[PDB]
């Protein structure tokens, strides 16, 4: 109950629940790019490529990241499967492996990141607006919440000589 | 074998296994990337090195030493 039923864990632990879905706000929204020729203006993202001058035109060609944010959202699940099941049965231990998949499943959006970075570098201006600070947002959630739920969930360092890492009770 | 031989209970138990964990994972998402990168990140490169670290789980007087500085910062 000390390590799963202290409120530091769960402050922490619903703002994960923020991070989950503002990663899935950017992994659906294609927003974050503009294309600025000057009408053949288009918003890129992973899945959807749409040109606007109504002539909404969304279609597919950015391989690299969508390919990467599969494994992004893909952490996210297996780190809430041991999240959820985390706070019954009075097992704790498994709260520090859930951590270890939101630093995954924030790192795993920073290469995404990186990868749509250069797709807008390649190819007229460039700005975002709606998505990338969406996922900006959500890294930096998902991979300080996924830190500092590590070391909030671990036995903590002993202090003393007769403490000891992982010990009786 | 670790795993088979603690139930998974007493092999998240230590602290040193859930680093070995969290390497592993790493290491292995790096080869996956380094593959599907040629099927069709130097961040993940550096999941290889980080085994070194391990060392530190035999080396008594080291981690001794470290923990005791480590635990007046
Ligand atoms: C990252 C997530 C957690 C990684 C740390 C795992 C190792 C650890 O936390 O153990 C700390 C260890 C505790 O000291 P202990 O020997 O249990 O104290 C007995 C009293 N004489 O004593 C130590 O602190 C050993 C040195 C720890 C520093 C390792 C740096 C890890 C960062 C990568």
């Amino acid at each position: 109950m000390s390590p799963t039923e202290a409120p530091k864990v769960r402050v922490t632990l619903f703002c994960i629940l923020v991070g989950i879905v503002l990663a899935m706000t950017a992994v659906v929204s294609d927003h974050w790019a503009v294309l600025s020729p000057h009408c053949e203006a288009a918003h890129f993202g992973l899945w959807r490529i749409c040109t606007k001058r109504g002539e909404k035109n969304c279609s597919y060609f950015s391989i690299s990241a969508a390919a990467i944010s599969v494994f992004s959202l893909g952490f996210l699940i297996m780190g809430t499967i041991c999240a959820l099941m985390a706070f019954r049965k009075k097992r704790d231990y498994l709260l520090r492996p859930a951590s270890m998949f939101y630093v995954f499943a924030g790192l795993c959006l920073f290469v995404s990141l990186e990868v749509m970075r250069q797709s807008v570098k390649r190819m007229i201006e460039y700005y975002y607006s709606w998505s990338f600070a969406c996922a900006c947002a959500a890294f930096v959630l998902l991979f300080l919440g996924g830190i500092s739920l590590l070391l909030f969930s671990l036995p903590r360092m002993p202090q003393n000589p007769w403490e000891s890492c992982m010990d009786a009770e | 074998l670790k795993l088979l031989a603690f139930k998974a209970r007493g092999y998240f138990g230590d602290p040193w296994n859930v680093f070995d964990f969290l390497i592993v994972i790493g290491s292995i998402i790096d080869v996956i990337l380094s593959e599907i990168d040629t099927f069709l990140s130097a961040f993940f490169r550096l999941f290889r090195v980080m085994r070194l670290i391990k060392l530190l789980s035999r080396a008594e007087g080291v981690r001794t030493l470290l923990w005791t500085f480590i635990k007046s910062f």
